[PDB]
Order: C-alpha cells, then structure tokens, then sequence
C-alpha cells in the first residue's frame, strides 16, 4: 500500500503526523522520512529523532531520493 | 524535505 518501488516516496506530511531524521544518514537537517518508510534496521547505532509536522512546518518524505541520504536506504514498505 |  505504501510501497513506492522505483521512485521516491514524496508523501506530504499532514498536521500532527510523525516524521524521522537521522544525524548520520541525512545530508542536512531537512532530510526526513515518514513512518511507513523509516526502517530501524537502517539506523541501528545512529542518532534518530522523531518530530511532528506542525502548522508552521511543511514538506515531504525523502525515502528513495538518493540526494537526501549519505547511505542507501532500505524502505520498510518493501518488507513483507 | 521538510521546511517552511
Ligand atoms: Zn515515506
Ligand atoms: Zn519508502
Ligand atoms: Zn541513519
């Protein structure tokens, strides 16, 4: 359902929705992952922070956009 | 990305 094989996720966050950042994996502070995409197995000993999309905040999940990540990601939605 |  949340699978996006061959392309980026690009899910636009809604108010109150959680999002993920990894200090090690993100190219900068703005690189984020939705809950359907964030895979714990990609960030075992990494520094991960969960945030919440506010009224004052907007944008999209970067899962599958290689420009956003220092390391290749393994999308959670791909797992069976 | 997230911003704004
Ligand atoms: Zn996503
Ligand atoms: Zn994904
Ligand atoms: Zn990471």
């Amino acid at each position: 359902v949340h699978k996006h094989t061959g392309r980026n996720c690009g899910r636009k966050f809604k108010i109150g929705e959680p999002l993920y950042r990894c200090h090690e994996c993100g190219c900068d502070d703005t690189c984020v992952l939705c809950i359907h995409c964030f895979n714990p197995k990609d960030h075992v000993n990494h520094h991960v922070c969960t945030d919440i999309c506010t009224e004052f905040t907007s944008g999209i999940c970067d899962c599958g956009d290689e420009e956003a990540w220092n390391s290749p990601l393994h999308c959670k939605a791909e797992e069976q | 990305r997230l911003g704004e």
